[PDB]
RNA sequence: UUAAAGGAAUUGACGGAAGGGCACCACCAGGAGUGGAGCCUGCGGCUUAAUUUGACUCAACACGGGAAACCUCACCCGGCCCGGACACGGACAGGAUUGACAGAUUGAUAGCUCUUUCUCGAUUCCGUGGGUGGUGGUGCAUGGCCGUUCUUAGUUGGUGGAGCGAUUUGUCUGGUUAAUUCCGAUAACGAACGAGACUCUGGCAUGCUAACUAGUUACGCGACCCCCGAGCGGUAACUUCUUAGAGGGACAAGUGGCGUUCAGCCACCCGAGAUUGAGCAAUAACAGGUCUGUGAUGCCCUUAGAUGUCCGGGGCUGCACGCGCGCUACACUGACUGGCUCAGCGUGUGCCUACCCUACGCCGGCAGGCGCGGGUAACCCGUUGAACCCCAUUCGUGAUGGGGAUCGGGGAUUGCAAUUAUUCCCCAUGAACGAGGAAUUCCCAGUAAGUGCGGGUCAUAAGCUUGCGUUGAUUAAGUCCCUGCCCU
């Protein structure tokens, strides 16, 4: 019985997309998380999670995806099973820089020092069809001062409109 | 900065509340080996005085669950 | 300080029914918004779930104001002690699937 | 127990942000609750571009 | 009876407009034109910085809300038949009888 | 007495050294100004219990979108709550574990404490360890973000030459351009980031695509006048006017001249334009700011009378002072009164959690109140009947009717509460100010400036800021003289 305007429903949907995507990249840092594609349908609210390692999404016995469905439905207000999640496999592991930094986080936590880890991820990204890559690591790196370690290979465009896509 | 909030205690070194009572609390009276005489006045029928009794005051009364005030000269 | 027994069985009954709990950060100081599922707003919910997140029973997540609570198979193995009170029923997360 | 006085139905304290409950910085009235710092990073996710 | 197609971006707008006109040409309905609406824009200006150092350097964030309306006098069964559309997710559909 | 003093040679940086170019954060010819007066808003210093703090040349000083009665609040005074998770363990109350009626004190009906004694009840209370919270310190530990070096065009590896070497050649004698932009020569070749190219806006146009949530032409319903078929307004076709979808249109193309074959430069016309304004913007750094935006974080500090959090007052607004950004005047090109007439961005409701846009009618002189309706929006505000501007009266060079600061009384609105801040309206009080010294800021065409409106905080709330409109200058289109930059 309530409604909101076109000038506010779009920014509410955008905050919904940002909320869902950033909370899934918060708590799903284990597997290879690329992004989500949420479709609009007045019968079933479809949420398509595109992931690299779909095993953590699908769970053991089909548990974690239904648990994420419950996480969405018990706050965002969609009863009677309105929200339905579908997982998609991403065959190109080295295509998503979000997934590459997501793997690099857990590789740099448990040992696997910065030099050899950067050479390994640059070798993997260069093997996975990419034309150019750049990894910048900043912070306390073998010293009390902050030394920005940059590792760049290939062809990288830094200026203009098509940088974002 | 270099500000400081320390202890001066101008007024009192006060403390909090701790409920202290006797060993047990008896409310009844033994008469004729089986008849109980009532000592304290009950509370009226407002879903309070089914098992809640009034506290002894000079002219006031008190419901424990519902805090009812009754006064008589 | 004693929570009512209806709340102390009801929040764990809701956790038994679903397994996913949701609250927010707003503890009572600007406003008193009651919970969309239960009666107590946030403080008794946090006091009930801190004993689960302290002993490693139910995991904790945060989405910009909101505490989400995450269920584990080991979480159900430790909540078996609460499962002694009903008959042995796996909640609607693990047993059945469509 | 007098827990909730000063009902806070107006002004600055009534504006509580969706991001980190920021209340010193302002919160815009656009159908939106951001902190003006994280809005820069999150505008490309919620649908705003620079042009 | 009117149908409003409100899109997020111009390419999906023109794709769903071309698909809807292509699906509406073959039927025996006097199909009105895809009436163009003025594009809405929510301009937001931001300080770019948490602390005030440097020049007054401001952001300019915008959206482009695009909208189209058509008029189709039809019975409700034919309207519900036309309603089933394989559609881009960036397009919202509203109907009014 | 000392661990260096030295020699060529390589790369920065510097030169009040030379050569070639660039820039209104530089100048010339100028325009508007500040610094003079009043006021607003910040900074330093004073005063206090506190007058919270960061930032100190561009690269701080209406900046923290920092417009505070408590809210924000981080600062002083008083008072409550533990949200003290959790492992062991003390009383274990033979079950009394924490909420309280009335009286004294305290703003409080705070069970804060005391007199008094009822109550949900194995959650308790306390100790030993750990944990949590902090707008506490540390940006000279940091991440992220921003600004600056630098809005100038510069930067780099692979192979191969020179040198033992740091390095250099590629990255240039010359011409040209906004450009390391290109042509050319060349111990270099093939390359890369950057500049351009990219995206949006503005300029022209289709009788292509279309419109009852936007209009036109005639036509009727239909009010008025001459009454002579005319003229102003209210209520079948296609997009010219409002909107954008595709495509086009502009590329120094055509002509003359200068230039080396070239690269390019100047004037014409067709054209709407012989190119507008923004965004993104390289390598490497500042020991630039932010721990006071984050449950972003390392170390230290406090954790029970709390540096955690609530409640009630004050404060950041306090002034013998100096400084910065701004608003209004110093009048006659004007001030007052009356009439006339024009817009564009953009905003608006029952919100992922408390809120507007207001039309019409009545009442009051006024700010305002009441009844009712529309708008979740090209529907209604709204054809935003806006200000300057276009005409008529009054004023007459007088600190004057310019200026409205200061101060007194009253009336309405939001808010629980405006008095040591709301805001607005009515009367009255009527200072300084006579176009501003030393010095200094911005700007080349719809440009500066005059003037008004929308958004941000908003509840009341703009003199700030971002954008939009109306009118719209003078004069350069050159230079490296002051300042600064790029390459030898
Ligand atoms: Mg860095
Ligand atoms: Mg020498
Ligand atoms: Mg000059
Ligand atoms: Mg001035
Ligand atoms: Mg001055
Ligand atoms: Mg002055
Ligand atoms: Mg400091
Ligand atoms: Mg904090
Ligand atoms: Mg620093
Ligand atoms: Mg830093
Ligand atoms: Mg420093
Ligand atoms: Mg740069
Ligand atoms: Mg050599
Ligand atoms: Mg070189
Ligand atoms: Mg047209
Ligand atoms: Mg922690
Ligand atoms: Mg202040
Ligand atoms: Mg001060
Ligand atoms: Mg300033
Ligand atoms: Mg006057
Ligand atoms: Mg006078
Ligand atoms: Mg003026
Ligand atoms: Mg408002
Ligand atoms: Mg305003
Ligand atoms: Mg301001
Ligand atoms: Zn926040």
């Amino acid at each position: 019985a309530v409604q909101i305007s076109k000038k506010r429903k779009f920014v509410a949907d955008g905050i919904f997309k940002a909320e869902l995507n950033e909370f899934l990249t918060r708590e799903l840092a284990e597997d290879g998380y690329s992004g989500v594609e949420v479709r609009v349908t007045p019968t079933r609210t479809e949420i398509i999670i595109l992931a690299t390692r779909t095993q953590n999404v699908l769970g053991e016995k089909g548990r974690r995806i239904r648990e994420l469905t419950a996480v969405v439905q018990k706050r965002f207000g969609f009863p009677e099973g309105s929200v339905e999640l579908y997982a998609e496999k991403v065959a190109t592991r080295g295509l998503c820089a979000i997934a590459q930094a997501e793997s690099l986080r857990y590789k740099l936590l448990g040992g696997l020092a910065v030099r050899r880890a950067c050479y390994g991820v640059l070798r993997f990204i260069m093997e996975s069809g990419a034309k150019g890559c750049e990894v910048v690591v900043s912070g306390k790196l073998r010293g009390q001062r902050a030394k920005s370690m940059k590792f760049v290979d290939g062809l990288m465009i830094h200026s203009g409109d098509p940088v974002n896509y | 900065k270099r500000k400081k909030k320390s202890y001066t205690t101008p007024k009192k070194n006060k403390h909090k509340r701790k409920k202290v009572k006797l060993a047990v609390l008896k409310y009844y009276k033994v008469d004729e080996n089986g008849k109980i005489s009532r000592l304290r006045r009950e509370c009226p029928s407002d879903e309070c005085g089914a098992g809640v009794f009034m506290a002894s005051h000079f002219d006031r009364h008190y419901c424990g669950k519902c805090c009812l005030t009754y006064c008589f000269n | 300080m004693l929570m009512p027994k209806k709340n102390r069985i009801a929040i764990y009954e809701l956790l038994f029914k679903e397994g996913v709990m949701v609250a927010k950060k707003d503890v009572h100081m600007p406003k008193h918004p009651e919970l969309a599922d239960k009666n107590v707003p946030n403080l008794h919910v946090m006091k009930a779930m801190q004993s689960l997140k302290s002993r490693g029973y139910v995991k904790e997540q945060f989405a910009w104001r909101h505490f989400y609570w995450y269920l584990t198979n080991e979480g159900i193995q430790y909540l078996r002690d609460y499962l002694h009170l009903p008959p042995e029923i796996v909640p609607a997360t693990l047993r059945r699937s469509r | 127990q007098l827990y909730w006085s000063h009902p806070r139905k107006f002004g600055q304290g009534s504006r509580s942000c969706r991001v980190c409950s920021n209340r010193h910085g302002l919160i815009r009235k656009y159908g939106l609750n951001m902190c003006r710092q994280c809005f820069r990073q999150y505008a490309k996710d919620i649908g705003f571009i620079k042009l | 009876i009117r149908i409003t197609l409100t899109s997020r971006n111009v390419k999906s707008l023109e794709k769903v407009c071309a698909d809807l006109i292509r699906g509406a040409k073959e039927k025996n309905l006097k199909v009105k034109g895809p009436v163009r609406m003025p594009t809405k824009t929510l301009r937001i200006t931001t300080r770019k910085t948490p602390c005030g150092e440097g020049s007054k350097t401001w952001d300019r964030f915008q959206m482009r809300i695009h909208k189209r309306l058509i008029d189709l006098h039809s019975p409700s069964e034919i309207v519900k038949q036309i309603t089933s559309i394989s559609i881009e997710p960036g397009v919202e559909v509203e109907v009014t009888i």
